[PDB]
RNA sequence: GAAGUCGGCAAAAUAGAUGCGUAAGUUCGCAAGAAGCAUUGGCUCUGAGGGCAAUUGCCAACUCAGAACUGCUUACGGCGGGGAAUCCAACUGUAUAAUUA
RNA sequence: GAUCUGGUUGAUUCUGCCAGUAGUCAUAUGCUUGUUUCAAGGACUUAGCCAUGCAUGCCUCAGAAUCACUGCAUUUGCAGGAAUCUGCGCAUGGCUCAUUACAUCAGACGUAAUCUGCCGCAAAAAUCUUGCGGUUUCCGCAAAAUUGGAUAACUUGGCGAAACGCCAAGCUAAUACAUGAACCAACCGGGUGUUCUCCAGUGAGACGCCCAGCGAAUGAAUGACAGUAAAACCAAUGCCUUCACUGGCAGUAACACCCAGCAGUGUUGACUCAAUUCAUUCCGUGCGAAAGCCGGCUUGUUCCGGCGUCUUUUGACGAACAACUGCCCUAUCAGCUGGUGAUGGCCGUGUAGUGGACUGCCAUGGCGUUGACGGGAGCGGGGGAUUAGGGUUCGAUUCCGGAGAGGGAGCCUGAGAAAUAGCUACCACUUCUACGGAGGGCAGCAGGCGCGCAAAUUGCCCAAUGUCAAAACAAAACGAUGAGGCAGCGAAAAGAAAUAGAGCAUUUCAAUGGGGGAUAUUUAAACCCAUCCAAUAUCGAGUAACAAUUGGAGGACAAGUCUGGUGCCAGCACCCGCGGUAAUUCCAGCUCCAAAAGCGUAUAUUAA
RNA sequence: GGGCGUCCGUGUUUUACUGUGACUAAAGAAGCGUGACUAAAGCAGUCAUUUGACUUGAAUUAGAAAGC
């Protein structure tokens, strides 16, 4: 039962330096998993820079003041690891925590009236005791009697404010969709065909916009909107694209001249 | 333990320690660009292997295979930077054929004696040290900085300096 | 103590495993709780999550089912007939999971009768008449309940549940037993 | 515990059966029962080993193995001490009836 | 830079090795050192032995305050709070490489074969209690549930040489422990009354009675379907039609009212699984609204807020099992395994679970020249050196994975241990004693002995990075942290770069930091670096005595047919060869050579 | 009346090799950007002009065999 984690093992994305800490904070078990979250701790100190120490961690944290999905979190070890919605009410920033094209999360700026809002993917179907179904979303969340035409690999829209299932999606051929992990993270496209495979993964084959097919494990498939016109969250500024290597760097350099 | 900081060899000793004609060779340089030692030339020797041979290994590729534009054209482009070539050649073979003078023409000790603020080489190695020299605004004690080609209109002299 | 690892045999081509680990916890054998008819005696162990599980040395009534009818009822248990992996197990009357017994009975027939009417409220005779219809009970067990034992089988696992539960034996195997018995 | 004595002479010792185990040397046959370790009673049971007659029925005579319980005061007769080497004769045999085998 | 050179012959051309030289975060050692930046540092031999100190504990507004404790005190007390019970943690971190070849490990799969505290999302109508009166220790009236006895600190007596050693008796708390809650309060069922209410016996209706909660046990059912389109005969039953069971298939999910659709349909690749129903069970080895706490209050017999806890459940952080492919040298190791498990089978047992893991019976298999078995060296990898390429080698060491705490074994507690700064024992060592006894475990960080070619301070600090925790900070009131960080020691390696510049005699025009020092900056504090020699006002170098060394000068190999001394001596020389009286080689002086704050030598390794 | 989608019932090909693609810890190595004064490093910083801006940057590649 492990409990401390290295900088050197703590995952990449959190993006600490190797030199200035032998530790990264560990977090503790939660709704979203070790490897794939950010803590609430890296959050504030090292994206949001609300704080410029760990002590100023739980100066900040303790008070409570600092809420994910509308409860306030004391913990700077509580894993916020996508589609999670953090609001600070005392300034008054709202972030949807979605990954990043290039694999890296980006703090989305979001509404006051789009926060209400949280989708979450669904990873299991069971029957509770009273043939109550649930599902399990890949958040965590265990929503009792959901849509009846939910399956698993749809997402749930979820009203974190009043508590509820809004409409859902399911996922057919061309279905907006955000790449969950897997060297293609953050890139969004429509889903062009799914492969079969009973008994193994199944191969599933994506169209971004402007034309491009890449393929994930249909595990890291995350289901948003009808079309790749129409999504039902607010995606980063770059919205699904990869640019080719040769152009991001000549416009790192048109750019340097200011 | 656990201080992870990486260093690096910047040289290396040539084999066969003493042939007349590099030794020759060596002397020839050593009195021209005013260097205090060998190992300021075996120095260039080896960033200019490296800059060299990763052009070999580009080279031997196909055209427009996306190493060759993206990692071909960055050593094509620091080497007009810095002005080891002229900004004429753009072939990528240029790289490939480059010499020790090239890069000692753009150590900061020759061109502060080529601009002309001292008298051969020996002036300006100790004039640089002597904390005179300042490359734009900014003081450098390295007779070893190699002085980019945009910066090589603002040298003149420090202001804390005699000279200013 | 007991161990359940692999480390102590020999591999398929016959050479000796080197250990070089310690025992762990993780690897354990309770010595066998060897059960047997008599007054209730449980000795309760705790096991690996904090869960217990009941050792029963020495149950004697016991939970017995009666398939083809979907019942059970709570019946003494008479007697250790037969054991099918030592023959000593029966004189020392060891209850083990797949033993045959000898019980009551007796319920049985207050069931049977209470249910059926027959015997081994005008609205509830012709109830009797409709579950009759249908309905057909093997001579081998009805001529069993006139002597009042029946031979069953006893299901639960002994010594991890700390209770002797089973079936009647039926005429498919009931008939291998009472062969293979005598 | 061989100090006895020419010398372990005489005495003691070993000991049945079953299982495991067994060195150098060798003419490959042996050495070998090498050396050495362990088991053994009484009682109540269980398994295996067959014949005959028309799957079933009836029957004789013994042996071996296994278990539970219980006991030893180690307790008839009978019955090898063993190991390391040298000399001689290859071996079994014969041979001074009445001092030499 | 895909490079070679000296030594076999009188000469030659070969084979062919020795020697040469270039690395190495490769270690040692020798001589030498001005300044800076970032670094390894008791691994190699003993996983040897250790004096002494520290190395984990944690409390808020929110679990228990008569300290015979300290402050304030016209309020019944509020403000700290030393200890002590209680809840959590000590199973992590740190160190170390002894063991170890279908083990461990890597990449890739699996648990549908399972346990999983803390953490996230959720679930929750089992229960005849309490008071008053009476009274049969039982009815009857009543409803904010006003439950119980004991323990520590503490006091009294104290035992003992001592001891992270103990004994009586007397007090008193709980979120410790033990008890326990009816109406509020629903829906859904099974079995049934010698029960009465009806209409003609597969009758319906009421009422009575025993049972109907999550979880666990056994048993039974469900956990779908798919290879066909009409008709009619019988009983029931529906519906239509009549007046009547009268005539008859128009209509069309089901169902005998009180619910006219409150489930005719859980999930997988696949399940004896999820879940539901029926029958018997569950006696502690499960289940409270902690009969718990402090805050609001505009307010109290349903005001409101944030914590604490039980049982159930499923995600997550994990645990443990299995194993698809691959991993050094040896045949002067060829057969290995099955007495007493060896490979498989059957019913069990044991386990958290699968399994010869184990008991009984049965079979004779299983492995091996594609190297089993045995032996030798070894923690595995990410990786490092060196390499044109291909390779050869190293990997004790920071990150992941495994293992151990002197040797072995056993176990308690717990969600997790076969735990060692936890217990029990034996062995080997060892420390106190009043002689009766009681102790110890540095492969934690410093440090000691020993060993060796071989390796630093018994230093400051939690400021940062993390962890545990009852925990924000501050306010009388800053948790521990040898993990970690900081400096000391430190020519292992790695970067930058001084020891002069300007116009052989001279002569003199500046310039610099080594160093000194600072209103200060730095830092937790101090350091080091950087900034500075006036900003009104502060140091300084000329034989630059503020003085560069380590190896060489026949060849390979760059540099003397100098001068002394020695005479096959002493010594040099990696190899070849020098020295026996004019020595290009020794010992010296001068002279030049290579590298240079660095340079020889030894062994190991790579290229050659 | 024909046609796709789904599920079920009834009536024959792989593998090496190669191309592409998934799936894969960081440190390390190769690499883009960047005047930490240079460099070994680092992942930073740069800019206005103040009471923030850059949607700030932190790209990308290799990494036996086996497995998909």
């Amino acid at each position: 039962a492990k409990k401390h984690l290295k900088r050197l093992y703590a995952p990449k994305d959190w993006m600490l330096s190797k030199l200035t800490g032998v530790f990264a904070p560990r977090p503790r078990p939660g709704p979203h998993k070790l490897r794939e979250c950010l803590p609430l701790l890296v959050i504030i100190r090292n994206r949001l820079k609300y704080a410029l120490n760990a002590r100023e961690g739980e100066m900040i944290l303790r008070q409570g003041l600092v809420h994910v999905d509308n409860h306030p979190r004391r913990d700077g070890k509580y894993p916020a690891g996508f589609m999670d919605v953090v609001e600070i009410p005392k300034t008054g920033d709202r972030f949807r925590l979605m990954y990043d094209v290039k694999g890296r999360f980006a703090l989305v700026s979001l509404s006051e009236a789009e926060a209400q809002i949280k989708l979450m993917k669904v990873v299991n179907l069971y029957t509770a005791t009273g043939r109550v179904p649930v599902a399990v979303t890949h958040d965590g969340h265990r929503i009792r009697y959901p849509d009846p035409h939910t399956s698993i690999g749809d997402t749930i829209v979820y009203n974190v404010k009043e508590k509820k299932c809004v409409d859902l999606i399911k996922n057919r051929q061309g279905k907006a969709v955000i790449v969950t992990g897997g060297a293609n993270r953050g890139r969004i496209g429509e889903i062009v065909k799914v492969e079969c495979h009973p008994g193994a993964f199944n191969i599933a084959h994506l169209k971004d916009a402007s034309g491009a097919e890449f393929a994930t494990r249909a595990a890291n498939i995350f289901v948003i909107g009808k079309d790749l016109n129409h999504l039902q969250v607010t995606v980063p500024k770059q919205q699904g694209l990869r640019m080719n290597v040769i152009q991001e760097r000549e416009e790192r350099l048109i750019a340097a001249e200011a | 333990m656990r201080n992870y900081n990486n260093f690096n060899r910047v040289w290396k000793a040539p084999r066969r320690p003493f042939e007349k004609e590099r030794l020759d060779r060596e002397m020839k340089l050593c009195g021209q660009y005013g260097l205090r030692c060998k190992r300021e030339i075996w120095r260039v020797n080896m960033t200019l292997s490296k800059m060299r041979r990763t052009a070999r290994l580009l080279l031997t590729l196909p055209e427009n295979h996306p190493r060759r534009l993206l990692e071909g054209s960055a050593i094509m482009r620091r080497c007009h930077e810095y002005g080891f070539l002229d900004e004429e050649k753009d072939k990528l073979d240029y790289v490939l054929s480059l010499t020790v003078p090239d890069i000692l023409e753009r150590r900061l000790q020759t061109i502060v004696f080529k601009a002309g603020l001292a008298k051969s080489v020996h002036h300006a190695r100790v004039l640089i040290q002597q904390r005179h020299i300042a490359v734009a605004k900014q003081i450098v004690t390295i007779p070893s900085f190699i002085v980019r080609v945009s910066s090589e209109r603002h040298i003149a002299f420090a202001d804390a300096s005699p000279f200013g | 103590g007991i161990v359940r690892s692999r480390l102590h045999k020999r591999k398929i081509t016959g050479g000796k495993t080197k250990i070089h680990r310690k025992r762990m916890k993780a690897e354990l054998g309770r010595l066998p709780a060897n059960t047997r008819l008599g007054a209730r005696r449980v000795s309760p162990v705790r096991a690996r999550g904090g869960n217990f599980k009941i050792r029963a040395l020495r149950l004697d009534t016991g939970n017995f089912a009666w398939a083809s009818e979907a019942i059970a009822h709570r019946v003494r248990l008479l007697d250790v007939v037969y054991n099918a992996t030592s023959n000593e197990l029966v004189r020392t009357k060891t209850l083990v999971k797949n033993c045959i017994v000898a019980v009551d009975a007796a319920p049985f027939k207050r069931w049977y009768a209470k249910h059926y009417g027959i015997d081994l409220s005008p609205k509830l005779q012709r109830e009797w008449i409709r579950r009759r219809r249908n309905h057909r009970v093997e001579k081998a067990i009805a001529d069993q309940l006139r002597e009042g034992r029946v031979l069953a089988r006893i299901t639960s696992r002994p010594g991890q549940s700390g209770r002797a539960d089973g079936i009647l034996l039926e005429g498919a195997e009931l008939q291998f037993y009472l062969k293979r018995l005598e």
